[PDB]
């Protein structure tokens, strides 16, 4: 009703559990792939790589069999891979209130009490992963446990998951234990405090809190505390276009390379998608003048974030920088492509990324594979032929013995990136309205910083967005529509695994039906059905389907 | 455990101590002590280094006298400020950097004292400007090598950034010790007072530079510049001839007039114009 | 008035395109030789 | 369309202006 | 002199790849260096 209307449209659950319905009904994944990557048994990053890869390709589908296949190779690596193990569960159970506490009923920190306070500590991380942008009992339940706990072995998970659930909410309550979390004088609380300290104050420009943060990041001696805040003071200002330039000028004026880097980020967030002359002069000049490599890499990775609106311009400027003398600019160049053109199958950008795996530096070979994953998600051989040209390539590098673990790390990560959600989720830094999707923007921005923390780029679940229509007539009732398409039916290709031990263009589609955004224009309206949509079917998502 | 993201900070003075004491007695493996604040599980900040005199003749590492470092530890205690010994070093002179069997013994005598002691190798020959070459190390347990288990549990893309040298790879490299990425701490308080003081003329360009011999030296370049230009009237004429790659390999026995010419044009040019302008300012300034 | 007003903007701008693009094409190859010298 | 034919064409004059200054910076930086 | 500089920088064109050395020879150098390190 109109009384129920605030719950229907403001809690917005009938896209949460209904896209969750689309995930639990639509699942096109493989066991054989992780059987092929199972062979790489060594105590390197590989364990965390696989157990983050299946979480990448099983976002929100609640499928526990790639973990429940074993316990030994799962819990083989220790002391942070169990923290990553309890991290990876909430992405699998993303967007679902019920199967959060009850499946982690083993994994509460007070039930079994093993010698791993990480396996039991990092649960609230994953609870924040499930209930990001859903502030409820997650706030005070994930807050009063943080009033009294151990040191920063559970406080990382509760802090990150807590600020993640309270992301962009301006809450004094979490701001209190974020104050005393900030003033611990502890090194290991830096990622715990400086991240959520910005997360709860997204776009707030609370200049007293800015003065607290940059006033705090000028005297300590540890660097992780100088890094989480270096993300947070970027995060507090968002889309301002002029309202930070004195502060950007201050941070770039400072001698601290980490703080200049943080200014790079901050100017990367105050200019999202806006092709401004004011940002692009200094920003590009900071990646040419400055002497630290980190600020050069963030300086060139600001470009897709400020210029994802027109993806035709970043291949024109960054290919000029693919051949720099340093592999740092050669690396953030490739990730600048990977953040700019990731929504499209840009044949020119793939053409740029073709020799980027050839370079004699391991990490630019790596980020070549990450950007190569981001350019072609949900694209099957007809948007661009390079898809299966690279499917053999990720196997080609992952099945070598003589490569680097870092070299194959972008491939094993790029698997779960490339086949994410059973070809049902996608990245979108952009709504159809023209408005950008700022949790996806935060997800890719935080996703950049796997240099200094590995489950830091586990924050990618906010970028995974559907490509699916939903037909609907009431608040709840499914109709039964079957419309088709008109154009070439080979666009509708699937992964179709091989499993080694006369052309219909009428793709009949139900209500929870996946459809490519390129395939939104090639479909056919239902004209002979009893149900006929009152909205012109241009966007997917969810619509009213009027019973005629 | 560690995450191969240890990130040793050092100094701006200890590098100078290492190159000076490592250079003065350079063919013998000299050594000494390291002295700084031991910050958290990841990082360490070694602010000071004092060296130790040797035991006798012989290329090795001698020994350590706790009488001597007990006293020297207290000289700065009652004069400057207290610090803590954190590491130590020696000097592979013109070798590169690794751990010898003698090095790993005296390391092993130090890690039992403090588990996060630091081995440091200076190489004061193969350094020129941008290649200082230190690569601080520390032992890994061979027990886990017997276990066949991989230590050090990478949680950060910070370790595998520098590729190891092939000679240390021949040595104990990855079976007995690990590398540590390091960097330096500096400030404009130092940067200005070393930049503004290293190469400074005083009033020298406000002179006239041997005013008889200026024009005489000008003659003393132009005179052979004539015959060198005659060789430029010799070397052009074998073009419209054999290929310029043969006109590249073929010119490795005898001089060319081209590059040798444009050298002397520059030398005469900048030699003259400075003496001209510097000659003419003093006419205004002095009366 | 859009003929004699609006179309006259296009004939002007293209002349700046044709030579500033050309100066750019000279200038970036002028980088590129030096860059190959550096990495070589 | 006729109206975008000038807006999008001055747009790449703004966008085009930066790069000559950019390679002007690289021209000395690769020397140094 | 300066006009003889300005109207002669055209040449640098056409040719576009300065390869570092190779890829497969870099891999074989890693294999032979791995055998010298094993020796
Ligand atoms: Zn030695």
């Amino acid at each position: 009703d109109q009384t129920l209307k605030m719950i229907k449209i403001l809690s917005g659950e009938m896209a949460i559990e209904l896209h969750l319905q689309f995930l639990i009904r639509n699942n096109n994944t493989d066991l054989m792939i992780l059987k092929n990557t199972k062979d790489a048994v060594r105590n390197s990053v590989c364990h965390t790589a696989t157990v983050i890869a299946n979480s990448f390709m099983h976002c929100g589908t609640t499928s526990d069999q790639f973990l429940r296949d074993n316990l030994e190779w799962l819990a083989r690596a220790t002391n942070w891979a169990k923290f990553t193990a309890t991290a990876s569960l909430g992405v699998i159970h993303k967007g679902h209130e019920k199967e959060a506490l009850q499946l982690m009923a083993t994994y509460l920190p007070k039930d079994t009490s093993p010698g791993s306070a990480y396996q039991e500590g990092g649960g609230l991380y994953a609870l924040g992963l499930i209930h990001a942008n859903h502030g409820g009992d997650i706030i005070d339940y994930l807050l009063n446990q943080l009033k009294n706990a151990s040191n920063d072995i559970v406080r990382h998970g509760g802090s990150l998951g807590l600020g993640l659930a309270a992301m962009g909410t301006a809450r004094q309550d979490v701001y209190d234990l974020l104050k005393t979390n900030l003033y611990q004088d502890d090194a290991v609380t830096g990622e715990a405090a400086g991240l959520a300290l910005g997360l709860v104050m997204l776009g707030s420009k609370n200049a007293q809190a800015i003065e607290d943060m940059v006033g705090y990041a000028q005297e300590t001696q540890h660097e992780k505390i100088l890094r989480g805040l270096a993300v947070g003071i970027a995060l507090v200002m968002y889309g301002r276009m002029e309202e930070a330039d004195a502060l950007i000028e201050s941070l770039c004026r400072d001698k601290d390379p980490i703080l200049r880097r943080s200014g790079m980020y901050t100017v990367a967030m105050a200019y999202c998608g806006s092709g401004n002359n004011k940002a692009i002069r200094r920003l590009l000049h900071v990646a040419v003048s400055d002497v630290n490599d980190d600020v050069r890499r963030a300086a060139v990775e600001s470009l897709g974030f400020i210029l994802f609106r027109t993806p035709e311009q970043c291949p024109s400027v960054v290919s000029l920088l693919s051949e720099s003398y340093n592999p740092h600019v050669r690396y953030g160049a490739a990730m600048a492509l990977g953040i700019c053109c990731a929504g499209t199958g840009n044949k020119e950008a793939i053409n740029l990324l073709e020799p980027m795996t050839n370079d004699p530096v391991n990490y630019v070979r790596q980020g070549a594979l990450i950007a190569s994953a981001l350019i072609m998600i949900q694209q099957t051989e007809i948007t661009c032929p390079k898809v299966n040209q690279f499917r053999q390539l990720y196997s080609k590098v992952i099945n070598d013995k003589h490569d680097d673990v870092m070299a194959k790390f972008g491939a094993i990560l790029a698997q779960g990136i490339l086949d994410a959600g059973g070809h049902n989720v996608t990245i979108s830094l952009q709504s159809r309205t023209g408005h950008t999707h700022m949790p996806s923007v935060v997800g890719v921005l935080v996703f950049t910083q796997f240099w200094f923390w590995f489950p830091l780029s586990h924050f990618l679940s906010l970028a995974y967005t559907p490509t699916c229509v939903i037909g609907l007539n009431k608040d709840l009732k499914m109709p039964k529509v079957q419309y088709k398409s008109n154009c070439k039916p080979s666009t509708f290709a699937y992964p179709a695994p091989l499993e080694v031990p006369p052309e219909p263009n009428f793709q009949l589609l139900d209500n929870p039906a996946r459809v490519m955004p390129a395939q939104l224009k090639v479909l056919t309206m239902p004209e002979t059905c009893r149900y006929q949509p009152f909205k012109p079917l241009s966007i997917g998502g969810i619509i009213i389907l009027k019973d005629t | 455990a560690v995450d191969t993201a240890e990130q040793v900070y050092i100094s701006s003075l200890a590098l100078l101590k290492m190159l000076k004491h490592g250079r003065a007695g350079v063919p013998m493996e000299v050594m000494g002590l390291m002295l700084g604040e031991f910050v958290d599980d990841y990082t360490v900040r070694v602010i000071d280094v004092f060296a130790m005199p040797q035991s006798g003749t012989g290329v090795s590492v001698e020994a350590v006298d706790p009488v001597f470092q007990a006293k020297m530890l207290d000289m700065l205690k009652q004069t400057g400020r207290p610090e803590m010994v954190v590491g130590w070093y020696h000097s592979h002179p013109g070798f590169g950097c690794w751990l010898s069997g003698v090095d790993i013994n005296t390391q092993q005598s130090f890690e039992a004292l403090s588990e996060r002691a630091v081995a440091v190798v200076v190489d004061p020959i193969q350094s020129v400007k941008g290649k200082v070459v230190i690569d601080a190390f520390r032992l890994i347990n061979a027990n886990m090598m017997v276990l066949g288990h991989e230590p050090r549990q990478t949680t950060s893309n910070l370790g595998h950034l520098n590729k190891p040298s092939i000679q240390a790879l021949i040595h104990g490299l990855n079976r007995h010790y690990y590398s540590i990425t390091i960097n330096y701490r500096k400030n404009e308080l130092e940067q200005k007072m070393l930049l503004n003081l290293h190469k400074k003329s005083w009033m020298e360009g406000l002179t006239l530079q041997d005013y008889s011999e200026h024009c005489k030296h000008n003659e003393s370049v132009v005179k052979e510049m004539l015959e060198l230009a005659k060789n430029y009237n010799k070397a052009v004429e074998e073009e419209d001839k054999m290929t310029p790659e043969q006109l590249a390999i073929k010119n490795v026995g005898k001089q060319d007039p081209k590059r040798h010419l444009e050298e002397h044009v520059d030398v005469l040019m900048t030699s003259n114009i400075v003496q001209c302008l510097a000659a003419m300012l003093d006419t205004v300034v002095f009366k | 008035g859009l003929r004699q007003y609006y179309l006259s903007k296009i004939e002007e701008l293209q002349l700046i395109v044709n030579d500033k693009s050309q100066n750019l094409r000279r200038l970036q190859a002028q980088r590129n030789e030096l860059n190959a010298k550096v990495r070589l | 369309d006729l109206y975008s034919r000038y807006k999008k064409l001055q747009q790449e004059l703004e966008f085009l202006e930066v790069q000559e200054e950019y390679i002007k910076d690289e021209q000395k930086n690769l020397k140094k | 002199h300066n006009m003889s500089v300005k109207a002669m920088r055209f040449p640098p064109k056409s040719y576009n790849k300065d390869l570092e050395s190779a890829e497969e020879r870099r891999e074989r150098e890693q294999q032979d260096l791995e055998f010298a390190k094993e020796m």
